[PDB]
């Protein structure tokens, strides 16, 4: 009970702090405080919006909100373990629905049937064969919506081998270090060539994808 | 004499002008120097015509006019693009070029 | 920068409390975190001329 | 352009530099005649 | 082998996602070639490199629903 | 089957001569331009034209640059800047020149001039090549 | 032995879906520098892309085809 | 021995198929890059993507005939 | 085990193919891109790409009478 | 056929790191061949390379944890 | 045992022909789009072509070399 | 069963060896068509196709340590 | 089991020469693509492909020392 219970609620506080700095820095204070912290959405306003508008400034901060948890979620996953091996992937699985529901908000809502008239009526779907506009909606949607998780997932993957490999190396030759520090020194340069990456691309992911729903509809 | 007569109404929308024109008759190499130049004086982007005379016979030329086509602009885009399978570059790299030429020409027309 | 540091090192802790956290899962890690430091430090400095100063301008 | 607009050089300046280079080159009696045709006899004279 | 056969086809349809992790560097490959050629970088090239990728992917997304399967 | 026009300032060398290929420095890498060709300007190394000439000719040139107009049509343009029959040109000259450019580009200091240098190299080199 | 072989073999035939996703690739990979050299976007070049990922999702139909008729 | 090597051999014969549709998209991407320079399209070009598309297609039925014979 | 791994082992000689399909596929490929840059059609360069399936196809019918001598 | 088939099963899985290995060689080359048009090698296309080796490898680390998974 | 993995292991190295036909294919397609660009197609280009192509059967000479060494 | 499908586990985990030795071709040769657009050999491309040797190799680094786990 | 395994383990290992096989294809015919770009053949280029074909072969000197290991 007590951890999973402790866990979500930790996740939401990290991204909520941020959330509620940035409203307040509007005309105090500042000390070193808020403008320190004020440089986060900063970063998220600068980085993320050179590709926005795009789908036009409506939809814009309702999607920003959801790449930038995803982003720190993961981060969130990097520096505890064990983490990665259970508690990771329950977070994977919790942000499923988020990920499924997020085509589901304008596009199966709307349209159940054909979903890819609000994402992209020609394009990858043939406009003039309706038989392949249902076949293709897998490859646009449902499918890519479970490749999402999959997507998390991968990054778990990777950051759970280094450590499990790591773990059983130190294991195996429990020498101190001494011939594992060779296997155990790649195995740390891994983390930023891994994990650094790929998270980054996660998020990127579901920009693009919520990007092309939007500006079609 | 173009800037005689134009000198007579303009003066430093000129950025230089040349002799040696005449008193001596003028070469291609002249052309590629003037071609140069007119570059870098970022009139060009601006569009220009040249005009010159252009014989006709002894007695007579027609004052001859076309409009530059030294601009990459022109060598951006337009139907002239669909006319490539080549880029602006080397194009806009005879933009250059013929610019030379036609002003060569031109000149000695 | 300060509180970020101290919310960082609870983390770290919190993580060791987790039931399972061997010398080769941690030292991989920590020593993955202790690369970026020295970058970031040095990064930090780097980054602050912008945004205040361009909040600051406009 | 590697360096025709990349170390600046025209068209016009990279291809000078060659025929100037040919004008270089070249047998001297050419190289007289270079001088005439198609050596630059630009006057700058503003006027 | 009613147990056996399973693990040893999960891993023959593991193999079907080396032909998914080269078409995306195809697709990735000839945009990276195709963002030289220039100027459209948003939009058209880029747009459609996710639009390229889907497709590519999602023959291994089939081939590790055929995996996944012989394992669950 | 291509109308070449081959011609420099100084000399009109084909002019819109039925030669069946043009081999050709454009600065692009070889190409052997037979008849029309699409609407593409390329342009021109320094290297040599060869001017298959529908009919085995191959005309020799070493051209120095200039641009090839490849007008879609029948006809290609080049418009050799400096485009001289290996005749004229100078081997002796060549090396000496590019040995000499060797000591140049060492002062050709600051890639434009370097760019005229390397050119001058390239061109010495040229000339090395054919002559 | 016959309830076993199916599943050593259900699992090789979906190594035959490595041409599929990597025909998919090059196929839209090679449009994507078609459609970077201009102009005809719509219809002529992006249209025979369709025509190029049905003459290879076919050689991936048939090989799923094989693989489902060994599971089932 | 008998019944079950022969469902382990069908199935390694569809690893034939990874050739010819792959192949397939190499040979429609190069119409669909080919097409781009153009103007040889309705004629000559595409004329020639058809007689490449079933080139690579021919060791795709060549390959499928015998996963079919060691089925049935 | 005498007539199984000969079952099984004129399977696997069947992803020998794979190679000279795709391959099949590139030789008339860059035929396609290559008679799009013009123009020695007939001779020389379609005249080439019989050279070209032949040295292909020499392996795929060097993989054909391997699969075909566990098979007769 | 327990503790015998999940060790060649994880070899069988380690077979899709020939995407992942064959899509980075496709990947960083045509990276290579593109910066060689120029002058866009910080923040554009090599930028993009970091998002093409993001692609690339992550059916590699999807190949790389069902491996993983027929050995831990 | 001994004479049963013989057969079903000859067949394995069969599959290490699929890189020596799809490397002709490119070894000579990329010979088809040089001489393409011209001019130089008897010696130079097609020499190339000869000592390029030489070096991409030598890994089909000697995978039938360890093929008819597990048969013969 | 502990000692014999181990053996069998080893062979295909040096089969995924296969992406990085036709990754490291196809990115040493599009350098190989870089240099010959020319001039930054030793400068920009030369240096990212050691930094494109690495990531490939790396991809046959993880595979052949997977081949060495099922042998020691 | 133990004599059994170790001749279906170095014929799965015989099949990692595909990609020296074809690397050694797309390597070489990158070059052939490359001096018809012209002239920097005698060295700079044809220089180059002897750094590629070894780091292709490097592979190949990588996958014959695994099969070789299997067998005495």
């Amino acid at each position: 009970i007590t951890p999973v219970i402790l866990g979500l609620p930790l996740v939401t506080l990290i991204v909520l702090f941020p959330s509620l700095l940035f409203p307040t820095s509007n005309r105090l204070v500042s000390n070193r405080f808020v403008t320190l912290q004020q440089w986060m959405l900063q970063l998220v306003s600068k980085q993320m919006m050179s590709i926005h508008n795009s789908k036009g400034q409506t939809w814009t901060l309702m999607l920003m909100s959801l790449i930038l948890f995803i982003g720190s979620t993961n981060l969130l996953g990097l520096l505890p373990h064990s983490f990665t091996p259970t508690t990771q992937l329950s977070m994977n699985l919790g942000m499923a629905i988020p990920l499924w529901a997020g085509a589901v908000i304008t596009g199966f809502r709307n349209k159940t049937k054909a979903s890819l008239a609000h994402f992209l009526p020609q394009g990858t779907p043939t406009p003039l064969i309706p038989m392949l506009v249902i076949i293709e909606t897998i490859s646009l949607f449902i499918q890519p919506m479970a490749l999402a998780v999959r997507l998390t997932a991968n990054i778990t993957a990777g950051h759970l081998l280094i450590h499990l490999i790591g773990g059983a190396t130190l294991a195996l030759m429990s020498i101190s270090t001494t011939t594992a520090l060779i296997t155990f020194t790649i195995l740390i340069l891994l983390t930023i060539l891994e994990f650094a990456v790929a998270m980054i691309q996660a998020y990127v992911f579901t920009l693009l994808v919520s990007l092309y729903l939007h500006d079609n509809t | 004499k173009i800037r005689s007569i134009l000198h007579r109404t303009h003066s430093d929308q000129f950025l230089v002008t040349f002799k040696e024109v005449g008193r001596r008759p003028p070469t291609f190499g002249d052309a590629s120097v003037i071609a140069l130049e007119l570059l870098n004086s970022g009139y060009e982007f601006d569009e220009g015509s040249i005009i010159f005379n252009r014989f006709r016979s002894v007695i007579s030329y027609k004052t001859e006019e076309k409009p530059i086509f030294s601009l990459d602009t022109i060598s951006s885009a337009e139907s002239m693009s669909i006319y490539d399978d080549i880029d602006a570059d080397v194009l806009r790299n005879y933009q250059e070029y013929s610019l030379a030429n036609i002003i060569y020409y031109s000149l000695k027309e | 920068p300060y509180v970020l540091g101290t919310g960082l090192i609870l983390y770290l802790l919190s993580k060791e409390i987790y039931v399972i956290t061997p010398e080769t899962f941690s030292a991989i890690s920590t020593i993955g975190f202790l690369v970026y430091i020295v970058k970031k430090y040095g990064a930090s400095v780097g980054e602050f001329a912008d945004k205040l100063n361009e909040q600051k301008i406009a | 352009v590697a360096y025709w607009r990349q170390a600046g050089l025209s068209y016009i300046r990279y291809s000078q530099i060659c025929a100037k280079a040919v004008r270089d080159a070249l047998k001297t009696e050419f190289k007289a005649n270079a001088m005439k045709t198609s050596g630059s006899t630009i006057k700058i004279v503003k006027v | 082998i009613d147990t056996a056969a399973k693990f040893i086809g999960a891993g023959a349809a593991t193999v079907g996602v080396a032909g998914s992790g080269a078409g995306i560097g195809t697709v990735f490959g000839s945009l990276i070639i195709g963002y030289a050629r220039n100027p459209s970088l948003k939009q058209q090239l880029f747009s459609y490199a996710i639009l390229g990728f889907a497709l590519s992917e999602a023959m291994g997304l089939f081939c590790l629903m055929v995996a996944f399967l012989i394992l669950f | 089957q291509m109308s070449f026009t081959f011609a420099s300032p100084t000399q009109v060398f084909f002019n819109s001569a039925n030669v069946r290929q043009v081999d050709v420095p454009t600065q692009t890498g070889a190409f052997g331009i037979l008849a029309a060709h699409v609407p593409t300007l390329q342009v021109l190394r320094p290297g040599l034209v060869v001017v298959h000439a529908e009919d085995g000719t191959t005309s020799k040139y070493f051209v120095s640059s200039g641009s090839v107009t490849v007008n879609a049509d029948s006809s290609v343009q080049l418009l050799a800047e400096e485009a001289v029959t290996l005749d004229m040109l100078d081997l002796g000259a060549a090396k000496a020149n590019l040995e000499k450019a060797q000591s140049e580009l060492l002062g050709a200091a600051d890639e434009a001039t370097r760019a005229e240098i390397q050119i001058r190299i390239e061109a010495n080199e040229a000339l090395v090549k054919a002559l």
